């Protein structure tokens, strides 16, 4: 799993923009990566409450790499 | 959506290693959506010579100088480990 995050997006990503997510926890900076409709990859803090809320949403899929 | 916050918040490819330690960036910079980004101070990195980079393979044969990013310079700490690409 060779791709890891170096900085967190510190604000709440609008949920409308999010297509799915990937986990990148086995990294120096563990992160949840959200992928947007514009196919941007956004690193986020797994400790933020909104991040955990999004990933537990059954409508929001885990994306294979 | 905040384009400034997101700009350098994309994942980057790291080099792997044979000894179980954290994955490290080649150098202290990475690309995100056409922006050149700088790793944060403290980030783990490898400081490779020009010829080490050119001959770096997927095969573990390069003895790679570990460092710590400081102001965008990979400051060697004296540790060596075998690193390779993916």
């Amino acid at each position: 799993p060779s791709t890891c995050c170096l900085k967190y997006y510190e604000k709440v990503l609008p949920r409308r923009l999010v297509v799915g997510y990937r986990k990148a926890l086995n990294c120096h900076l563990p992160a949840i990566i959200f992928v947007t409709k514009r196919n941007r990859e956004v690193c986020t803090n797994p400790n933020d409450d909104w991040v955990q809320e999004y990933i537990k949403d059954p409508n929001l899929p885990l994306l294979p790499t | 959506y905040d384009y400034e916050e997101a700009r350098c918040a994309c994942p980057a490819r790291h080099l792997n290693n044979t000894n179980g330690t954290v994955l490290k960036l080649l150098g202290c910079h990475y690309f995100c959506n056409g922006t050149l980004c700088t790793a944060p101070d403290g980030y783990p990195c490898y400081n490779l010579t020009a010829q080490q980079v050119r001959t770096l393979t997927t095969y573990p044969n390069t003895s790679c100088a570990v460092g710590v990013c400081m102001k965008g310079t990979c400051v060697k700490n004296g540790t060596m480990e075998q690193c390779f690409k993916t």
